[PDB]
């Protein structure tokens, strides 16, 4: 299947803007998970302070990315194979929880082998890209 | 030293007016206040003429704290809970994007952010939010401390060298400069 | 410099044309029993890899003579009433004493 | 002999304690050495921040695991062959160079293919369990 | 042996960033090496900007690709019979002259007759495939 994960994440100038419009940085959070269905029930605020340790079991290994205003850096993870889906998740200001554009699950499929995909990050919300 | 000599008459640091010359003249007592912060953060800061300074600093240990915040102008200190060392660092650094932030992986969430600035003094702004109290250092001991949204504080110690470092230019927060000398 | 286990790696590049009087500092071990003007320059680089030079200028002292501007202000005032009865005629023998000895 | 390296890394809750006795999490190498003379020479500073290129290019590979303090991290790495020494070092706040319990190494003969060797961290101490 | 060089460059999002995180593009040039020994001795200063005509001399012949972020460039050269030794180096904004991730040398063996060889470069990094 896929041996290494790799990710591109690419970024505007207007990411995670403040009520004074400001650009601001953001922390994007890799996921390896076991288990999808926990993943999907998690809000903002118990994935990224809480002690969701049924969530956290599930989550194989943990990686925090950093990435500047306009900017982009790139993600060369061993990948493992239990790994069935790579969790991607955001830390806005302003996090949607309810329409839900704060969160990405890419399966097992979904992945290349030796070409990363494209994550778009605008305004607060994430894209992928064919 | 164009206009006021004479009378006022630098002596060190400070130049407090000390002759015969000044009866049937008082001063401000707003005037010599001001100049008398205003020539002191002169020693520390603006020491060479131009913008620059120096100093150095170390983290600390606490609950459930493990990591490393401080990234100032591009030069990252990391620590993991190792051993402590002394990193220097440079307050106006050479980059084309100034700033500073934080970073804080708990036992309980990754890495969170708390701050975030696009500034040209960046260093600055982050330590008014930080409480600093008395260090037994090597000269002049500097133990700092921030404050997280889940408790959870953290511990920095810091070193300067003749003055006390860049902790002065707080100072200036309530600064207007007086505009009447004379009485 | 060329290690004999690594390729050329440079010690220090100064840029500006006061950079050669910037980048001479570092190594003031430097009396020497040889030639007439007889200076030597140690240039300690890393991992104990040292790399020697012996100097002679021509007229004086050459350009080492530029390093004596470090630190130093025009003074204030002449004909001050203070400084009646001092006798300090030896630091312009002392601080080449420190320097042609460290 | 060993195909799959398989370690189990036990801890308590008194690991790395400050001054102020408070529990504090570690950080631990795993090293695939050729030599085992150069990982019983360097000190407790050249070996984690140092540029020893003579132990490092001796190290094979390096993988570095990341236990909170009252807790286990599994090991699943396919062992290399030229791996004849297992290098395990821990970055505690107060090592004892002297006495050298920081550091254990773990030879070819003493791997299990298919069971993992307990590793039990204690105060700031590596202690190996049969 | 080999008779025509063939070279396939690819390129992430995230290379040659800068201390804003800025995706910036980057300059390849190939070199056709009679030794590789001076080719190991120059620094990142004196191989882009000197004048060492005896690692020149040993230059038969120099090309240079110039590729966007996120895209590649085909590389089809005549490939000499005295070029022993394809050197790729590359020009960032911060190159590790120390751990020397910023050159590879491809000798004779190594190449394809009619299948380029895969240089990918992410980060500040040149990485072969296999």
């Amino acid at each position: 299947q896929i041996k290494t994960l790799h990710l591109d994440i690419r970024a505007r100038e207007a990411i995670n803007t403040s009520a004074a419009g400001i650009p601001l940085s953001v922390v994007v959070r890799i996921y390896q998970l076991k288990d999808n269905r926990s993943f999907d029930s998690a809000d903002y605020q118990a994935l990224f302070t809480g002690d969701n340790e049924i969530l956290a079991g599930d989550i194989i290994a943990q990686k925090d990315v950093w990435l500047q205003p306009g900017g982009s850096v790139a993600v060369d993870m061993p990948l493992d194979d239990a790994a069935k889906f790579t969790g991607v998740a955001a830390m806005f200001l302003e996090p949607d929880q309810k329409k839900n554009t704060w969160r990405v699950v890419l399966g097992r499929d979904e992945l290349e082998p030796d070409t990363p995909r494209l994550i778009e990050v605008s305004g607060n919300t994430l894209t992928l890209l064919p | 030293q164009n206009n006021l000599s004479g009378v006022l008459h630098r002596e060190g640091s400070r130049w407090v007016p000390d002759t015969i010359n000044t009866r049937g003249l008082t001063f401000n007592p707003a005037f010599l206040k001001a100049i008398n912060t205003l020539s002191e953060i002169a020693d520390v800061a603006f020491t060479t003429g131009n913008a620059g300074l120096h100093f150095e600093l170390r983290p600390g240990t606490a609950a459930g704290v493990m990591q490393t915040t401080l990234i100032t102008d591009n030069q990252k200190l990391i620590y993991v809970n190792q051993m402590p060392v002394w990193k220097r660092f440079t307050w106006p650094a050479d980059t084309e994007a100034p700033g500073a932030s934080l970073s804080w992986v708990s036992t309980q969430a990754g890495t969170r952010q708390y701050a975030d600035l696009p500034g040209s003094w960046g260093l600055i702004r982050l330590l008014e939010m930080a409480r600093r109290k008395a260090a037994p250092g090597v000269a002049s001991g500097w133990s700092l401390s921030w404050q997280a949204q889940d408790g959870r504080m953290l511990n920095y110690t810091l070193r300067t060298e003749a003055g006390e470092g860049p902790l002065v230019l707080l100072k200036l927060r309530n600064f207007v400069l007086p505009e009447t000398v004379f009485e | 410099w060329v290690s004999t286990q690594a390729g050329t790696r440079q010690y220090a590049d100064l840029p500006g044309s006061w950079g050669l009087i910037r980048l001479l500092e570092m190594a003031r071990r430097k009396a020497a029993p040889g030639v007439a003007s007889g200076w030597s320059l140690s240039w300690q680089a890393q991992d104990g890899r040292m790399l020697n030079y012996t100097l002679r200028t021509e007229a004086g002292e050459g350009p080492l003579v530029l390093l004596k501007l470090r630190n130093f202000v025009l003074p204030e005032t002449v004909f001050e009433l203070s400084g009646t009865s001092a006798f300090t005629g030896n630091d312009e023998d002392a601080g080449d004493t420190v320097e042609e000895t460290d």
